[PDB]
């Protein structure tokens, strides 16, 4: 009794050391990345629409003329990137100043 | 017997018979004589499986019998009867046989464009099937790779298939593109081109409107149907899309906002990605209803994560706090009022000293933080649908302990309105249920979290 | 070793604390709720419970106040 | 009982030497593949 | 003299079927499966099996 409790023991440590961390190290990872966004989300669909509204993320650009040429105006949210291989290859459209 | 041997083996010199005989007994190749009782499938169709080296000799001399015999509009289009294949016309086996001069020929004189394969066998692998392509000829041509034929399906002069045509489903040629759509690079190589192609040319085409706003049934469109579907390829593809030509770049979304030396702003359009509880938001769709398997990955593209870390900054992470201390503090005040309660006496106790104010203070609150758990974790779970497997270590679990918590005061004040020993049985459980559930806001911290 | 040493202390061994005394402070106002006679008393109780902890403790101490059956699920939980 | 429980079907494959039917107890499994584009053909059925 | 056939065909969905004359006979042929799970060679049974 007493050596086969020890044995299921054992056991169960070798199954938890090897096949559990192995895929752990990694599942962690995006399973917490999910419970956060989640959660987010869950935040945001808490508060009313108006104040959802008042805190949305992105601008209110301009980009162009549309087919008519009245203007987009759509809500984007700008990214900024440092580049040293592809030197002056197209150019800032909207803009056209910092 | 005879006449499908002919036509199968492409022997055109043995129909010499056909012409006056059909004259002569008034009958036409249409009746139910010359058609398979199974399937319906009348001569052309045999023709044109019976293909040798992509060339049937008696595909012309058929159609013309067919026009001289008064019926051409009959036979072309004849669909097929038995449940596996109905629907299916000869447009659809010449399309399928990536043959472009026999759809020229059969179009020219009056295919029908426009009929839907929606047999059984035409059907998504999920519902009993081994292909479905939009459900449409155009669609079609489109799914299995074969740009000429789209090209002149939309454009020639006998009969145009216009791209904004939705199939029994809903599903537009772009939903259908997305629905064949893998993440192999051999298919998203050619999905996202044959997806460009048509769009420029639907908005060319038609300017006012824009094809990718059409909705099938469900809602849904072709990105939102890549996001809960699991299509990285075309998903992250239509995200970054940027069209260079000045004729049709408004349908582009992402811009290059300005620059300066080794420094470009560029800025990603996110009026579907973001759209504040108004126009279902693809984010929405795709952290819950989306596929597990793939989510992680669809959560990572380029103006996803920023948003999303931006929305935290914003206001994610006071909130998460306030609530954090909230609670603690809540089940401070559980444990205190579990603690002053006299054992002595059989409930409910007369209220009178201040400190008895202070406990029925305790008690309500305790109710009414109850009730609260009870109130939005129901919400939640009604809004979102039961999960399964590898999602219950997400979310499931706590909204589950929540419940029993929940369920557990709810009866515990049942009994102590009446019965002396019974409320204490399980008003304990309570605290302890509660204090497990504590470890839900561990999730804020990273390392706390894993 | 002396890099493990000072790790081990810092990093996890605060973070394994911190829910440790979570647990223990949940189970403490939860089984002190259940008994019926105080602050003085409370510490006796609790160093007891400490005391069934480390793996000694008095039979009759747990079953002295009502509700056998919880007080065992409890502790065996 | 075996023979009762036995996987696959009995397709007929095509005329033997003397143009006797193969009738060959025969087990399918089906693949997508989207490189090489209508290389060969079915066989057989003729028809899905 | 093949053992491995088409069956159909539809764009990019091609259904083959393999003759299992010899693998499964239930038990009248000595099959190849029996002796491949029981007499085969331990070290590489995991590859013939798959
Ligand atoms: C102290 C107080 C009143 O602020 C509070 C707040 N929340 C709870 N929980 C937490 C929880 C746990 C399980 C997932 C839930 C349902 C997701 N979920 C559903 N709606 C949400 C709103 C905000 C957040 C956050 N952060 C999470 C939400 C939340 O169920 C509860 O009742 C308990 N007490």
């Amino acid at each position: 009794y007493i050596i086969l409790t020890f044995v299921l023991l054992l056991n169960m440590l070798i199954a938890l050391m090897g096949e559990t961390v192995g895929q752990v190290s990694k599942e962690s990872k995006h399973i917490w990345k999910l419970q956060w966004a989640t959660t987010i989300l869950d935040i945001e669909r808490s508060f009313p629409v108006f104040l959802r509204k008042a805190f949305r993320s992105g601008e209110m650009v301009t980009v162009g003329k549309s087919s008519d040429g009245t203007p987009d105006r759509r809500w984007c949210f700008r990214v900024d990137e440092v580049n040293w291989s592809h030197w002056n290859q197209n150019l800032g459209i909207i803009n056209e100043d910092p | 017997p005879i006449l499908f041997d002919i036509v199968s083996r492409g022997s055109t010199a043995d129909l010499d018979g056909l012409l006056p005989f059909l004259l002569t007994h008034k009958k036409r190749l249409t009746d139910e004589e010359f058609r398979e009782p199974s399937t319906g499938k009348t001569c052309l169709p045999k023709a044109l499986l019976n293909l040798s080296n992509g060339r049937n000799d008696t595909i012309p001399v058929l159609l013309d019998i067919a026009e001289r015999t008064g019926n051409m509009r009959e036979f072309i289009n004849s669909p097929f009867r038995d449940i596996y294949y109905r629907g299916q016309t000869a447009l659809h086996i010449a399309i399928e046989r990536r043959c472009k001069h026999y759809v020229e020929l059969l179009v020219a004189q009056g295919a029908d464009v426009h009929a839907q394969a929606r047999g059984r066998f035409f059907q998504p692998k999920d519902e009993g099937g081994y292909f479905y392509f939009g459900e449409l000829p155009l669609s079609l041509a489109a799914c299995t790779n074969q740009p000429h034929i789209v090209n002149y399906l939309t454009e020639n002069p006998h009969k145009k298939a216009d791209m904004r045509r939705q199939d029994s489903r809903g599903n537009t040629v772009l939903h259908a593109l997305v629905a064949i759509a893998d993440n192999t690079r051999e298919n998203t190589k050619f999905v996202t081109k044959m997806y460009d192609l048509l769009l420029l040319k639907c908005a060319r085409l038609f300017p006012d409107s824009n094809l990718e706003a059409v909705l099938n049934n469900d809602g849904l469109s072709p990105l939102m149907m890549a996001a809960k579907t699991g299509k990285i390829g075309i998903f992250q593809h239509i995200i970054r899309r940027e069209v260079t030509d000045e004729d049709t770049r408004h349908l582009s979304r992402k811009f290059k906002d300005w620059a300066y030396g080794p420094v470009y702003s560029s800025l990603y359009d996110l009026s579907s990605l973001d759209t504040c509880g108004e126009e279902a938001s693809v984010l929405e769709i795709l952290v819950y209803n989306s596929k597990i398997e793939n989510r992680h990955e669809m959560l990572a593209v380029e103006p996803i994560n920023e948003l999303l870390r931006d929305k935290w900054r914003k206001f994610g992470a006071v909130s998460f706090y306030i609530n954090v201390v909230s609670y603690l503090c809540a089940m401070v005040i559980f444990t205190l009022t579990a603690y002053y309660q006299p054992l002595e006496g059989t409930p409910p106790y007369p209220y009178r000293t201040t400190v008895d104010y202070l406990r029925l203070a305790g008690e309500v609150i305790t109710l009414f933080t109850g009730v609260l758990f009870f109130f939005t974790n129901i919400k939640d779970l009604f809004m979102k649908k039961c999960p399964g497997v590898n999602s219950l270590f997400i979310d499931g679990s706590f909204q589950l302990l929540y419940f029993i918590y929940s369920v557990l005061v709810i009866v515990s004040a049942a009994l102590y309105l009446a019965g002396i020993e019974a409320y204490l049985a399980v008003m304990v459980f309570a605290l302890v249920l509660g204090w497990m559930n504590a470890l839900y806001f561990t999730r804020g911290l990273k390392l706390t979290g894993t | 070793y002396s890099i493990m040493i000072q790790k081990i202390l810092f990093k996890d061994l605060f973070r394994f604390l911190l829910v440790y005394l979570l647990f223990m402070i949940g189970y403490a106002s939860a089984l002190v709720s259940l008994l019926n006679p105080d602050s003085e008393t409370f510490s006796t109780f609790l160093l007891d419970l400490f005391k069934l902890t480390i793996g000694m403790g008095d039979l009759e101490m747990l079953s002295s106040t009502k509700y056998p059956v919880v007080f065992i699920i409890l502790l065996v939980t």
